């Protein structure tokens, strides 16, 4: 399953960010919510103007977020991962997500 | 303590080349040198209209006192279609507001001040040259015809509402520009087709999508809403019934995160309810002028797709 | 021409360019910190306004006092439809922004040098004219106006807030030598991250593209990939290339 | 050339007829049905624009 | 002053010409 | 002692519904409540052009500071065609000046003053939807074809000049909108067809009807007459000869008792004679503006029908 | 010592009558009385645009406070096409700047000042009425077809570039207006056809003719040249290649000795080279206004015909 | 001041659109 | 002042009508 | 191989000049870079808006620059040479390139 890096993300730290992104020539809308007690980011994925999000999950490092969901016509077939740029023991935080902040959220697409 | 001041950015990239896959204006931003020609602190006047129809969305721009190098780079490529993106916001962020190709460019430099002009088209090249040649027999499912024609158009699919188990009643043939053929299928099946900021949108008339936007005095509204007819003419009526026929108007501070096919909620003191969007116009004067957006709303009477 | 002049034109360009780096930099940082709050005391002081003048410190709530203020005026405006109304339709009126203007003076021979005034931050006690006080005031005045601070005015009767400076004038006429006459004009401002999640509201950023010069944006601009610092190249290496691949 | 107001309508009308207003055309039979005589026609004519683009009629 | 008006009318005519004549292979 | 001051009245009635008999806008004036919404003492600006051609006569109107109730009544019925009548005169009487249907309506209320807009059409609905399907054989009298088509149009007959004993030379078929077919019969038989204020007028080109109106300094003329060509282009000539080809222009204080097909006598010090009327334009500014009418006259060379 | 002051002359002649030989507007200048109505010292405003396309070149003119006799002479002949010539220069000579027929004329005389209006067409009558009916068989030399059609148009041949030994590949038929048929032959053979000041010009696209004109600060240039696209839209490209696609703009003091199909040399400090001409616009205000000419240049890439 | 001119040009464009598109069953 | 603008718009409309309708035998 | 002179070049001496030229009815973009240590001009040739230049070479006097590259569809078939107007021993410099500066950079096209 050859895959190539094709997109990177950044977060400003606002607890209720929402924006639209284009992946594999298809367009999706994303929502990020910050959880206080669990100090983690909650990601919701869905179609543009959809009544409810298609997928909701909790973000973690080195875990394949989309693994159990590559069976729907509206879910990207690529790979979405979070891995750190600094010390390997650093876990995902609020302000430490970005191309140079410490954590590299990235999307990669299979070659077809 | 600061004030609330405007900001913007304008980017110019490589010539756009259509190939054998969907076109994304994003990947053409970088120039051969790498970083693109960015213009930030120069007085700019622009007008960008958007709609849901066959025609592409077009926007106009004017820039004063450009450096000679940038003008030289546009004197060249006058045979080619440079990719351009525009951003605007308030001193803390800038939302994409237009993306397309430079259809026209001219320079007039009488004495004191040069004034560059632009005319930009949202996917004009694809919508006006994508030829097709297709046919189908009696019994073919209509849902297959729709997907076949859109793939020909070579644009990303923003959103589509399939027909279900509909089937063709008579043999069909399609030629010429793909956009024209699709716009004809719209009339006979109650569907709206319109490309916008590179995204293909296929929806059904009368019906609408949640409250993706709320308008109120806190949301930077400008003046009270007023009722305005959505068309410059009236049609004869039996008095499909589901079609449009009513609307309203609202104005708001510039906000590029809105599209013609979206849905808005109107929280005012007189008018309250949900509406579709039908038309957008973005205006802007950096040093002097408005920085607002105008929305033309249309009442809905269909199902909540 | 000769090389001697090329070594002279550079000096003309270098020193002139250095001026923007000084002035242009100061305004940039002055806008990059919103904690500071400027205030002006036009009259008012001795009629019990001292109660709030003493609140002003020397780091956050800076205060400005002029050596003398001659006149200050306050005005508001409204407009109405010029056509007969249809009848009650009392909504045919709008409110404009209130204006405030005053005239003052700064002198080389001050009578009161209270150090709390930000004009007198580091003014000599025994030689006021060598301190060059009028030059101190102008340097302060341009910075406040240029950075677009929301100034607060303390006046005889009322207190005004969220006022921005739109114009001011300075002159040194033959009469009243060793002093400068100053005029100012202000107008209202109808103004309407690290934040508590409980106060957060759903926001939007529109369509977004590849963010910042990353490992993928570098390829778009033909920049060479940033080498990885070898803090550890045994664990990630087998997994990084297999799962994330490389931009190519 | 393209400055007059009438030339714009001329080009617009010329382009409008290109994608519509089909009246007659020659062709060749490729599919024949003998019960309820009917035939499938493949038009022969086509044109190539200067931009390296071609226009082909589909099978009817 | 008619100079100011003629310019705006000219620009509007230009926009209309562009709207009519756009894209296309011919 | 008084002055000579302007007066006017504007009336809005029920939606217009076309049936199986000639339409009269008069009978739709009354609303369900009875009396109609009359607007008298509000600054109004209007422009009403009239002509003798296929297209209907259209007029524009603007009203400032309308009450919310009236605007609400027009927010509703935005799918329907409300009947409207307009009157004007001088403080002692008001002559009918326009009657039709509200084609368009929009409201803009920026801060101080609301401004309502209207676009009215004189019989637009009938002229653009009345379909027909008729045929005739060789030998049919042309006078029968004319009457058959007009009855289809469903409008009162203001005035018609029959053809006599004319007979068709070839078989004829008519479909589509009745108005379009009649306008084609005009070219080949030297007849003028045009609907106006609900009345159908069929006359013959070149000829004219008594001195129904006289223009002179006593009759409130405004400035001297000047010669103006009746068309924006010139035709090639053999140098039917009877056709028009010349005209003049005059202006007068507002007077609604005039129609394009009428005849006028011009009693000035330079120009004297009889002329046809070809075009009308009524302008008006209640508080500020003109209150005059402009007539475009055309010379005649035919018989005195 | 004098100043450098403007001068002009306007002449009106007999009606133009087309016959069986090429039309020359020169011979119609003289009126039945002999000398023509010449107008020299009256404030005049005019605008004359010229181009290389099917449409004729049209120019507008306005004259203030004309004598009643001259206006009377134009009240008559309103059915006819009077010949008109215009001259302009600087106090020592006047170059022909336009010649054609009076398409339109109207007079408005409100109170203080009368204002006459004109619309003139350069060969409008011939280009819009010259019918043809011709046919040819396979093998006919194309050079013969071109000459046959031009002679039908009945205009003098300003300049033509024959096709050589080209031969028709398929049978051809031509009807309707001759101008329209010729303009169609232009597309399929890379040739430019356009009538101007009575002269027929047939040339080949991309190629150009010596330095017939030089532009420099000594030559009364006005401002620096600026690059402006020669068309309001962009075409798709393979990236005939020889075609146009680029241009520039320049302005100069009024000089009637220039034509759209000529060639100019641009001697400035930034731009230097040779260009074709594509468009002209002559403006003029005698007492107040500009007295300049604007040229739209187009780059060339073909052979030096 | 161009604001005043743009409004009149817009109104004229509106009138022309109305003239082209009016009535009709489609 | 709208009087001045309306005149220029009217003249431009007149020019366009002339451009569309010109010459011809019909 | 008959050839005719049809174009001449000039350089203002700016170390990173870039401009567009038309040769044989085709259009190309050229880049000139000045090398300090080697005191020579580096020329890059490519198509308009191309991602990378097609040809890069070092300029020298009396050397056929295009000789080994007349086998590509986007390379001129003519002759490009640099020869001096003054003393024959003068080598290409920075400011001495032009129709009268001392070195005549010229392009000539074969007769077809």
């Amino acid at each position: 399953r050859t895959v190539v890096r094709t997109f990177d993300f950044e977060l400003s730290g606002y607890p209720d960010e929402t924006f639209r992104v284009v992946l594999d020539s298809v367009t999706y809308e994303l929502r990020f919510m910050w959880n206080e007690r669990d100090e983690s980011w909650f990601m919701s994925l869905g179609d543009i103007g959809a009544q409810r999000p298609t997928i909701t999950s909790k973000l973690t490092c080195y875990s394949d977020i989309l693994a159990p969901y590559r069976y729907l016509d509206n879910v990207p077939d690529g790979n979405l991962y979070l891995w750190p740029l600094g010390d390997i023991r650093t876990r995902a935080g609020r302000f430490n997500i970005g191309p140079l902040k410490g954590i590299q959220m990235t999307y990669s697409s299979l070659i077809e | 303590m600061r004030a609330m001041e405007r900001t913007y950015t304008l980017v110019i990239g490589r010539p756009v080349v259509i190939g054998e896959k969907p076109v994304n204006i994003e990947k053409f931003a970088n120039t051969s040198k790498g970083d693109a020609y960015e213009i930030k602190d120069l007085h700019i006047e622009f007008n960008v209209k958007k709609d849901n129809s066959k025609e592409p969305n077009k926007g106009y721009v004017t820039v004063y006192n450009l450096s000679d190098e940038v003008v030289n780079y546009l004197s060249v490529n006058q045979r080619e279609s440079l990719a351009v993106m525009l951003h605007a916001g308030y001193n803390g962020d800038e939302k994409l507001i237009f993306s397309g190709t430079v259809e026209y460019v001219e320079d007039d430099f009488p004495e004191e001040t040069r004034t560059t002009k632009f005319i930009l088209g949202d996917g004009t090249l694809n919508l006006t040259t994508a030829t097709t040649a297709r046919s189908y027999r009696k019994g073919t499912p209509v849902n297959s015809v729709l997907n076949d024609l859109i793939a020909d158009l070579k644009l990303p699919k923003g959103r589509v509402i399939d027909f279900g188990n509909q089937t063709l009643q008579t043999s069909m043939a399609f030629t010429g520009n793909a956009s024209q053929n699709l716009a004809n299928l719209a009339k006979n099946t109650g569907s709206t087709f319109s490309v916008q900021d590179g995204a293909v949108y296929w929806t059904k008339e009368g019906s609408r999508f949640n409250v993706m936007f709320e308008i109120s005095e806190e949301g930077g509204m400008v003046g009270t809403p007023t009722p305005k007819q959505p068309s410059s003419s009236k049609k004869l009526i039996k008095a499909h019934d589901i079609k449009e026929d009513v609307g309203m108007t609202v104005s708001t501070l510039l906000n590029g995160a809105i599209l013609p096919e979206s849905t808005v909620y109107l929280n005012t003191r007189y008018h309250k309810g949900f509406y579709k969007v039908a038309e957008l116009t973005h205006r802007g004067g950096y040093e002097t002028g408005d920085w607002i957006t105008e929305l033309g709303l249309v009442e809905t009477r269909g199902e909540l797709i | 021409i000769s090389p001697a002049q090329q070594a002279q034109a550079d000096k003309r360009a270098r020193d002139a360019a250095a001026a923007k780096r000084k002035q242009d930099t100061e305004v940039s940082n002055a806008k990059s910190r919103e904690d500071i709050q400027y205030t002006m005391f036009v009259s008012g002081l001795r009629r019990g306004r001292l109660n709030e003048f003493e609140r002003k410190n020397r780091t956050d709530d800076l205060a400005i006092l002029f050596d003398s203020v001659t006149t200050h005026t306050y005005t508001k405006d409204y407009n109405k439809s010029s056509y007969a109304v249809e009848s009650k339709a009392s909504d045919h009126v709008t409110t404009q922004d209130g204006k405030f203007t005053f005239s003052g003076t700064v002198t080389d021979s001050p009578y009161l040098i209270d150090p709390r005034n930000m004009i007198d931050r580091d003014t000599d006690k025994e030689n006021p004219m060598l301190a060059r006080r009028p030059a101190k005031a102008i340097e302060i005045l341009e910075l406040i106006a240029d950075s677009h601070q929301l100034v607060t005015l303390v006046t005889e009767d009322n207190i005004l807030s969220n006022y921005v400076i739109t114009s001011f004038q300075v002159d040194r006429s033959s009469e009243a030598g060793s002093s400068i006459n100053v005029q100012v004009t202000l107008e209202e401002f109808r103004f309407k991250r690290t934040s508590d999640p409980k106060k957060a509201k759903n926001a939007n950023t529109g369509t977004k593209q590849t963010a910042e010069d990353g490992a993928v944006d570098d390829s778009a601009k033909q920049k060479r990939q940033t080498p990885y610092i070898g803090k550890n190249a045994e664990t990630k290496e087998r997994w990084e290339n297999a799962a994330i691949g490389t931009t190519d | 050339y393209a400055d007059r107001y009438d030339a714009a309508f001329g080009i617009y009308i010329s382009r409008f007829l290109r994608n519509n207003v089909h009246t007659n055309i020659r062709g060749k039979v490729v599919g024949v049905n003998y019960s309820g005589p009917s035939v499938d026609v493949q038009p022969m004519a086509y044109t190539e624009f200067p931009s390296g683009t071609t226009d082909r009629y589909p099978v009817i | 002053l008619r100079n100011m008006v003629r310019a705006v009318v000219d620009e509007n005519n230009q926009f209309n010409f562009n709207m009519l004549i756009q894209g296309g292979p011919n």
